[PDB]
């Protein structure tokens, strides 16, 4: 289970022109672009902070889930939660040959449990000494407008903070950064074997 | 490996252990019977519906055992990713081609049979069998020689010898007939080559409480099936 | 027999029926694994072999085969019935009548065939990939199949170990709980905490070898138990405990060790498990053992040998336990001889016919 | 119960001479030639007619080893013991037929074959079929029958054919000018197992029909091929080396080449 | 028989089959390691040697060889059966009948060979790397192989120590728990904490030898138990305790010390382990010992000596335990003599024939 | 188990030109004056503080893991977590014959527990005295842009702190340095024999 990203976000999909409206920089100056190189450096640093505390994705970039042994006999819950249209469960071999498999696997969409449950009571078997990478595109939407807005606000509450204080300097809201995140975190109570 | 004396022999490959899953799907029938029709008639309707359900399930799962897909129903052997024999691997079943695209080969009929029997492999031919439908066995008996006599059960009287090339024949009507690429004849040890998992009961139940003017019987049995041993089934492709 | 044909088709005639898969694993986990399941079968199988029999045929039973005596045969026979609910006896007949070989075929590798009319036609001894296919489509029927009572199955027995299969896994794992607790546990008898001026601070390897040598020599061991142990600034000794000391699943093991003994039917007094005194003084518990779980088992197996072996003979033979000169039934024999011996009203030959003597 | 693929079992072990040997090697002692006695003349010297030059052929008695790592539903000790005995029964079958000299028994195909009729001692004799691809087109099975009758009447008392499955396939594919299957005539017969009055051994390690391949052998292998071996199988139930994997050690030692070069005759599918 | 021929070729004919791996390690850890496993075998093996036998051949048994007497032979023989489930007896026959040598071959270094038809052809005595290959392809068959009952194996016994192998490792490690707790433990009887003006401060070695000498002389020991111990500023005495004092795995050892005695079948009263009173007054528990785990064990070995040694003679001999003048069965002999002696109705010669007397 | 790095970072791989922008871009005195090579010496001090607390590598440097005895029978968890492609598992003997192996093991990559996990149960045994030695390349990517951006922000929140105040002077942020690190630390609960 490695879970790397195939492609990153384009950067042009991030709302730098709206984050600048948030931070109260300035309206009609002739410069207007001295911060563009750094404002998206803090938006990518605040999304990636909330992508890890919530285990959500938010831009629907493509992922690659390269794993070897199945976690449970048939289920295989995916880590990145809001998914749609798993592309390919290409089953690599011990070395080399990569054979994509329709394989009779389904996809159960959920924000909490994005399973990949199999229908033939057993997922496609795994060549001993070989991995099973799964290409899937997981996230809310393609553009910034398709997000839940409270999670989009939690980026703006957080990336404004990184813009206003640079080093770790200490400085209570009703719905702060944390209270907006908490309905998107994963609530789990299993430490067991299954 | 043959171990030399000055070799200091390395460890060899532990054989990979495969674990193939039977999904064990459900198969149910829910006939709706009228209460007045069950109370007035001279026939035992609760028995007759049980007979027709038990006749229907053993044929629906029979077609599932041959041509059903993986999801929602037991998968049959003919649906599985087959390859030409000689190019055989574990993740497939082997076929041999007959020659002509329409039927058996014209210059030598049954020559497509006698090489498949010896292409199956000598250990599984201890208890193997053929599987066909009816009008493939008809075309097999219609194979004649240069004179006009029959290759299989030579006399025109005393048909169905129940013995083709030394092995029995199962007329299973759920195989495809002879076509452009269809696989009419299968052969091999299906006792080791196909596993059937099932709950061995026909539970049948009346409940008038669902549909109140009616009785609405419900019978169900669950059967799952796939191939156990990929090296134990071979097929005839009528293509090349 | 008229309904025999209907159940045969559902299972599938001519094809082997296996029954329970996990039968071989209950043997390794429940009979070679724990002493209670081990002693309970060995206590019964060595008791049924010791009981004499009443009929020729017993000349076969006395010497069944090479290297497998009379008493050794029934230990193998009953030892399969208690373990897997099924007993098997192959008879090899070089001679036509009273075949001079008996062999207990183990019931792990034996499988039934339902046949046409529901009663079996084949038995399959399956070792490796190799089968044998014994045939029951004849008159001598070369294998007696002794079933324990099974209400749901039509072809096998129930094997009391299967009914106690939860209580075996409690007793196997509670006993392995205390084993791995004695092997994975770090208790210290204390901890010399060294904080320092800061909240954290290590001590130098000069100071650390000083701390071992005053602990190795002057404080550890039996002979240094209770030195007054000066603690300067920073140092402190927090003695640790071990709060559950005895009794790690002690009663649930001792309760599961009785439920295993319950299923095979041995009394708790015979096997040696601790527990409340149910039976009193071994004149009862040994008499209860040979009346509720030995002699009913032996009169059921001997009734199958009385019928299977009579199929090789011409005349039918009865074969029952002796229920006389078996020394566990002496309290039922004192009680019946002193009853009729004290009945002085009826004459001498009138009570020899009651106690079983040949009259004179 | 764990299943496995069922491989071929026929191994040339039951038709060759199996000799229990205990030393490092087994030395067979065969004379190469005849006495050479002549009809004597009534007035002649008559001395030293000739003497058969003997030859020792050495069965080196190599060893075979397979070393799997073990890494309660089915029990590995019995199952792996039932798989590695099968692999030792099957891997020596390839060496008995087409093994080479190095560390393994040299099979009877690797013994410098010479066309029959120019047959000498140091080789095996073959008979040609005709065209290079297959059997002869005009008269099939003439190669089979003169392979039988080009051997020698003393070894044909108990001789057998050695083929694989898809050469016996191509044999049963032989048919007359009406197409009536010279061997096992109907489609209802099966394997008749008595080719030309002699048994057939389906040994899969034989090559198939090719441009020059020797796909059919025939012989009294009881005199021809000597398998010298030790009957036991070593069982090192190893509890060391790796805690994670048991890594059982199992070995059988076995050797063998041809003892008698006259017993085995081959069928070359060429001209 | 017929099944056996198929069984052989699965395991491999002509090749040695070893069976148990750990049986050389259970002896050192279960018979030389703990007293309960030691006494349990010694209690049985010294009981089977004491039982007389009923038949010439017993002249061999009385003096088998030099330095190994009659009673010493069965202690060696049963001591291998209880330890490793297998008994072996080599016979050296210079003479054709009744071979004048018996030798208990230890079962660590012996291995079976299945042979052709499944019944054994070879036994291999392997010490070091050196073998012997005894041969069973003849009639006298120079080794009797006494098997304990094993349901899963076809060639060996079950060895009750294997069934108690968890309870041995509990009893070995709980007893070694208390040993190393008495050997690795630092309890102090207190700690004189000296903080100082700072949070930390050492005391000078001038002050420290003053502190030892007022502690060495005036405070430690029995004779200084309870001095009032003035503590000035900075000093303080924190008395430590020892919170689990007794009873470190005391009941889990005593439950495991009973499960070892349970598996071999000895009663807890004979061996001396503590526990609840199951048997009453030793007329029962010694009678239970010679009826559930000694005389069934002895009548099973003697039935194999009656058949193996009769293969050297012409006529077959029976050889059974005496079951008479063995003084643990006197309560079964009082109970049977006073029953028939008080039965005055049947005459004098009619009860000498019941009690086993020579009639007059 | 020494685990020295084969090569360090080049220094030109580090985002010194970007860290000047996280220090004072869009708000500030000017670009101002910062000893450039000083700013490289605080990034290497903040990465090496987060390489130690997270047991990650972040630049994909080359490592050499030379240890004497295998801990498990076959497993051998690698400490530096994001790994890719064992360079070589050469095996030196007590004299230094250095006989490499090329098969028998299959590195199973994972951000949680990277392993060696040989085939079957046989992992290459050790010559007595002759330490085994494993060379591998561990880390996310070759350039700074291939990193997870939340972990990159924890460097910039920390390297700016070492720039803003020199000695150990006193000064509770929601996603501070510590809150961005904790989803990359190694969560272990074994103190046992395996």
């Amino acid at each position: 289970m490695m879970l790397n990203e195939v492609t990153a976000v384009p950067g042009t999909a991030l709302p730098v022109a709206e984050f600048r409206d948030h931070l109260r920089l300035g309206t009609g100056f002739a410069d207007l672009g001295a911060e563009d190189a750094a404002l998206l450096s803090y938006l990518r640093a605040a999304i990636a902070a909330i992508e890890g505390r919530t285990a959500k994705a938010l831009i629907s970039r493509g992922f690659r889930l390269a794993l070897t042994a199945w976690r449970w006999g048939d289920m295989q819950t995916l880590p990145i939660a809001p998914v749609a249209t798993v592309t390919a469960l290409r089953l690599v071999d011990a070395a080399g040959v990569e054979t994509p498999v329709a394989a009779g696997w389904r996809l159960v969409p959920d924000m909490a449990r994005p399973r990949i449950e199999a229908l033939g009571a057993m997922l496609p078997m795994i060549p001993t000494g070989g991995r099973v990478e799964i290409d899937f595109t997981a996230g809310f939407g393609a553009s910034w407008s398709a997000l839940p807005v409270d999670l989009a606000q939690a980026v703006f509450l957080l990336a404004a903070q990184y813009y206003e204080l640079r080093h770790d300097g200490a400085a209570a809201m009703p719905f702060g950064v944390m209270a907006l995140i908490e309905r998107w975190r994963t609530v789990r109570v299993l430490g067991g074997r299954p | 490996g043959w171990a030399s004396e000055t070799a200091a022999l390395s460890e060899t490959a532990t054989p990979q252990i495969d674990r193939i899953t039977i999904p064990l799907h459900e198969l149910a029938a829910m006939p709706k019977a009228s209460q007045r029709l069950l109370d007035d008639s001279a026939f035992d309707i609760e028995t007759w519906l049980a007979n027709r359900i038990a006749d229907k399930f053993a044929r629906a799962e029979a077609a599932a055992f041959i041509s059903g897909d993986g999801v929602d129903k037991p998968t049959g052997f003919l649906t599985k990713t087959k390859v030409a024999n000689g190019a055989w691997a574990w993740g497939s079943l082997g076929y041999v081609a007959t020659g002509a695209a329409g039927d058996f080969a014209a210059v030598n009929a049954s020559d497509a049979v006698v090489d498949l029997v010896y292409a199956l492999g000598a250990e599984y031919r201890a208890n193997a069998s053929f599987v066909m439908n009816s009008k493939t066995a008809g075309a097999v008996r219609k194979m004649k020689d240069a004179d006009g006599r029959f290759l299989w059960a030579d006399s025109l009287a005393a048909g169905e010898p129940a013995r083709l090339m030394g092995y029995p024949v199962l007329i299973a009507e759920d195989m495809p007939d002879i076509a452009a690429n269809a696989y009419a004849i299968a052969f091999g040890d299906f006792g080791n080559g196909y596993t059937i998992a099932e709950r061995p009961d026909l539970r049948v139940l009346r409940d008038p409480f669902s549909a109140k003017p009616h009785v609405l019987f419900y019978a169900s049995k669950r059967v799952g099936g796939d191939v156990s041993d990929f090296a134990a089934i071979k097929l005839l492709k009528f293509a090349a | 027999s008229v309904t025999g044909r209907i159940v045969a088709m559902a299972s599938g005639a001519g094809r082997p029926v296996w029954g329970p898969r996990d039968t071989v694993s209950l043997m390794r986990t429940g009979f070679a694994g724990n002493p209670v399941g081990f002693r309970s079968v060995k206590l019964i199988a060595e008791a049924t072999a010791a009981v004499p029999l009443i009929c020729p045929v017993l000349d076969l039973l006395r010497r069944p085969n090479a290297g497998q005596g009379r008493a050794e045969l029934f230990e193998a026979l009953i030892g399969q019935i208690l373990l897997s609910g099924n007993g098997y006896l192959e008879a090899v007949c070089p001679e036509p009548g009273v075949p001079r070989e008996l062999h207990v075929l183990r019931s792990d590798r034996m499988a039934v065939v339902p046949g046409a009319d529901g009663w079996p036609v084949g038995y399959d001894y399956t070792v490796g990939g190799r089968k044998h296919r014994f045939d029951m489509t004849g008159h001598p029927d070369p294998i007696c199949h002794i079933k324990s009572f099974h209400p749901t199955d039509d072809h096998y027995g129930l094997s009391p170990m299967q009914a106690a299969a939860v209580a075996l896994d409690v007793h196997n794992a509670a006993s392995a709980w205390s084993k791995a607790l004695l092997d994975n546990a770090a208790r210290p008898s204390g901890a010399i905490i060294y904080k320092g001026a800061d909240g954290q601070g290590v001590l130098a390897p000069e100071q650390y070898e000083r701390l071992i040598f005053e602990m190795e020599t002057h404080h550890q061991g039996a002979r240094n138990a209770g030195r007054p142990m000066l603690l300067e600034g920073g140092l402190d000794w927090k003695p640790m405990g071990f709060s559950p000391s005895d009794m790690e699943f002690h009663e649930t093991k001792a309760a599961a060790a009785r439920e295993i003994a319950l299923a095979f039917g041995v009394p708790p007094m015979l096997i040696g498990i601790p527990g409340d005194a149910t039976y009193a003084n071994y004149a009862e518990a040994n008499r209860a053992f040979y009346r509720l779980t030995v002699l009913p088992l032996l009169t059921r197996v001997s009734a199958a040998l009385a019928w299977w072996l009579s199929g090789y003979l011409g005349a039918q033979i009865e074969l029952k336990p002796d229920l006389d000169q078996v020394p566990a039934l002496a309290v039922e024999r004192d009680q019946l001889w002193a009853r009729i011996g004290a009945a002085g009203f009826l004459s001498n030959s009138e009570k020899r016919v009651l106690l079983g003597l040949p009259p004179t | 119960t764990i299943r496995g693929v069922l491989r071929s079992t026929a191994s040339l072990r039951q038709i060759a001479s199996v000799v229990n040997v205990e030393a490092t090697s087994f030395d067979v002692l065969v004379d190469k030639t005849d006495m050479g006695s002549g009809w004597a003349s009534e007035t002649a010297a008559l001395s030293e007619t000739a003497t058969p030059q003997i030859d020792r052929i050495t069965i080196p008695l190599h060893e075979l080893a397979a070393m799997p790592k073990a890494s309660s539903a089915f029990d590995i000790e019995t199952w792996l013991a039932n798989r590695i005995a099968d692999k030792f029964a099957r891997a020596e079958a390839a060496a008995f037929i087409s093994g080479d000299g190095v560390d393994k028994p040299t099979g009877f195909l690797t013994k410098t074959k010479v066309a029959n009729g120019a047959w000498a001692w140091g080789s095996l004799g073959y008979v040609a079929t005709g065209a290079a691809g297959d059997f002869a087109a005009v008269n099939a099975s003439d190669a089979v029958v003169d392979l039988v009758y080009a051997l020698g009447a003393e070894y044909r008392a108990n001789a057998s054919f050695v083929m694989n499955s898809k050469t016996a396939g191509a044999v049963r594919k032989m048919k007359d000018a009406d197409g009536r299957f010279l061997w096992a005539d109907s489609l209802a017969a099966g394997e008749p197992a008595r080719l030309m009055g002699y048994p057939v051994l389906i040994a899969e390690d034989m090559p198939d029909i090719a441009a020059n391949a020797y796909a059919i052998a025939f012989g009294d292998f009881g005199n021809g091929y000597t398998i010298a071996e030790r009957p036991d199988l070593r069982v090192l139930r190893d509890p060391f080396s790796a805690k994670p994997h048991v890594l059982f050690y199992a070995s059988k030692r076995v050797g063998g080449d041809v003892s008698d070069f006259a017993a085995i005759k081959l069928l070359k599918f060429a001209a």
